[PDB]
């Protein structure tokens, strides 16, 4: 599991963990880096957390198709990481599971592989690097959740309840117009049926 | 047993984006070389790039015809260099604690991990040299 | 507790060990007790009774 | 903090971490010494919740043709207690645990001669689990912890909103590994298609 | 009926009773020897009650159809032990019951068997023996019973009654899969109707 | 002293001891050594009956296909035991822990030999009957 | 390097020290002849300086022990600096606590190293060793 304190703090993780403070009226704080303030440490695991679940949840703009993953030429092992929050099989029933931090063929029970294989996976990816539809959603989910753990206001609580739902409304808004779905010629089998 | 430090993977001659399973604590102790003919060592800037803090991109599409069958990617953590020094003033920090703890472990796991520079048993029941030369066998009887 | 000065001739190089004697420090002999020495700069020896 | 560092760190003290988050608790550094409640208690109910969603049967853990070999001269097979689901592969399921080992209920033996085909879920690691499974056992797993050892009923109505949406999501991963098809994938219909 | 606390104590029993001291917030127990421990002790008693209750239910898995019970050659008596949670007919009306803990012909009015007779019967299984959904469930219910009777806490009846739903929920998933059964040729009597 | 250490295999045997100190259970790793090699899982084949011994709930032998058994303490590198916290109080088990786990890895670092060709008597190299590979 | 030899056949008894050590007890000593011979400390050789050692006898190859090993071998059990409540934290030991473990490492660098290694032209650089018992 990637380390979210471990690196330099971003403007928006900055941006990102004060407004997640706001949520229980804790003031900003200009940094990350350790004050022994338990608070803002605690809104950044809460941030990776939401920032971990939301990107795994699958969405045209982070759902990887057709990407190869290498094996190693030696010990042809494909290293299945914790940061691939999905792993499927481009088409069908998927094959590949994890055991042992590696790629495994359940079909062929096996975890050796001569060539790279082609796999529908979700990547792990910086909250930096979200829309900013979804980085709001995030930062409102993470903002509820701290607020029920490490404060428990039920006023705010409600008000919270009702911003993602909002939040994650404009977050399937954005997915249909990035998408681009049509069920006549973009569906796969009716595109199809539709050849005169 | 399996190596973790050291991810080699082949060279197609068309694909540019190579994996980093490891963990690394600086992008200068990620060593990428082109192995074939000789073993070519790539330079941070010019020859490649960090795409992703897991993923490096070729500059340019390397493979047999090239002289190179395939792609390692090693970390080599400093030994000599220690990226957190504690002095009697300085306020203690997680941060600076783990990256101790992590260093001192990366330096441990890559000499775990020295069958790469040996020969070792693979997955298998092989002693593998791991596609280069046993230089200076000189006579055999 | 006492201020002690580690006298000459104490430490051994074959042990590599500077060894001080309590009855000299305190004059006394005592029975029973951990046994704490604190240096100067903060480093803390805990000696267990034999 | 200087440098591009990229460094995990352990997924389980991480879920603990979120158990003992989810009640408003720091977290700890640590998981091991024997000597802290919380640790093992937390760390407990994990397993627990990761033991029992696991044996619920999901597309990517039920392994399905396993052969579980005898002993050489014992002729049992061992019914390990990491087995979470042990069934036929096909029709009624005829093994059953009695005494540790595999018993045949039809036949009325323990003793087999050649190895035996069964649909099998054996117990995972915490590590091994999707993503979304992750979530939902952590999710599940704080909840249990907070109407166990915190009892706050707050807290159990806002967990329960989680765990739904986390095995929501489960469900969708189930689908979506799975690929069923009620045309050409049935196992019925797929014959009633030929023309 | 069988003692509960008389032999060994095995990993899953021990785990067991922690999880239904866990249910009211009692720390776990390092093992189920007698340590004055009322807790542990009552859990275990409620432990060994759900234990038989739902065995006694009856399932695919634990309901042995088939089976000869041989009578003792000079007695011609075939007991009934306390540890047969359910004892009946292979088919038909039951004609066998309990009378002086051995078995009797009620419709012969004897309990005499000069030869085995052949039962649907459930006998007691351990605890360990239990499929890893039924050990859940029996672990669900005793701590719910546990709570009940020794704690009382409202709020955690409500949330272990919601668990006990879902538990048996599992084991219903459980008893089908296992008992792969069928209305069209695994049917007593419609197989026979499907002959052409 | 070692950190890996081998078991000659025979049915009438199931108790094999432990003599390094390993901090996690899941950091021992026993293996079956014969034509092929097997790794055994913690609760389906084997068990800890005390810290320092290990029970295979199945005896093995030349039979089954095995001639050897092998306990191989692996210290987990990528995930470390100990994540200091800010915010947190310092502990010196804490420190002592992380201490420990990164020396246990140098300590199963100088333990490579068993997994190398090693050198002779003569003082040649000897694969025991292994092939050279790439 | 944690390992390296003097052969010195005339009168000495000085060798300087190439590796960095924690404690005394981590450098040994020994003497390459028909068969090694381990030197106790206190009988043969005494630490005149932290960088040089001064050991006791010509040791020659007059004896067949001609050269001389001077090998580091860090205790991975024993542990220099053990962290304990209540004391004051020092950079001091904080940063030896890292160098230990990272010793071990160095001598594992070379214990691997020392059977067959690779040279600086990435090749495997074999001693002038026939490979026995090789299997086709």
């Amino acid at each position: 599991m990637r380390s979210y304190d471990m690196n330099v703090e971003t403007a928006a993780e900055l941006s990102a963990v004060n407004d997640i403070l706001a949520s229980i009226g804790e003031p900003p704080v200009s940094t990350l880096e350790g004050d022994a303030n338990a608070d803002a440490a605690n809104a950044r695991r809460i941030l990776n957390k939401i920032n971990r679940q939301i990107q795994s949840r699958g969405w045209t703009f982070n759902i990887e198709e057709g990407i190869t993953l290498l094996p190693d030429v030696y010990s042809n092992l494909i290293v299945y990481s914790d940061d691939y929050l999905s792993l499927m099989s481009t088409s069908g029933q998927s094959i590949y599971v994890n055991r042992g931090g590696y790629v495994y063929d359940r079909t062929s029970q096996s975890d050796r592989f001569d060539s790279g294989i082609t796999v529908n996976i979700i990547r792990l990816r910086d909250y930096d690097e979200m829309p900013e539809c979804f980085r709001y959603w995030i930062v409102t989910k993470a903002s509820r959740q701290f607020n029920n753990r490490f404060f428990g206001a039920p006023e705010v609580e409600g008000v919270l309840q009702e911003e993602e739902d909002e939040a994650r409304r404009l977050c399937m808004e954005y997915e249909m117009d990035y998408g681009g779905y049509n069920m006549l010629d973009g569906d796969a089998f009716t595109s199809g049926l539709l050849t005169r | 047993n399996v190596i973790k430090t050291v991810l080699t993977y082949q060279l197609d001659g068309s694909n540019r984006d190579f994996n980093i399973p490891f963990e690394y604590l600086a992008r200068k102790f990620v060593v990428v070389t082109l192995i074939g003919v000789d073993r070519k060592v790539l330079t941070i800037n010019t020859d490649y790039r960090f795409a992703t803090r897991t993923t490096i991109s070729l500059t340019k599409a390397w493979g047999p015809a090239d002289g190179y069958t395939t792609i390692e990617l090693r970390r080599v953590t400093s030994t000599t260099d220690r990226l957190v020094d504690f002095t009697d003033g300085s306020i203690l920090r997680a941060y600076d604690l783990n990256v101790a703890q992590i260093q001192t472990m990366h330096v441990a796991e890559e000499a775990r991990d020295l069958t790469t520079d040996t020969i070792g048993v693979n997955n298998d029941g092989h002693l593998d040299a791991r596609g280069r030369r046993i230089v200076n066998l000189a006579n055999a009887v | 507790k006492i201020r002690y000065t580690i006298p000459s001739g104490t430490y051994n190089d074959d042990t590599f060990t500077t060894s001080i004697h309590i009855p000299t420090i305190y004059g006394a002999n005592f029975g029973r007790g951990k046994i704490t020495v604190l240096e100067p700069d903060g480093k803390i020896t805990v000696f267990e009774q034999p």
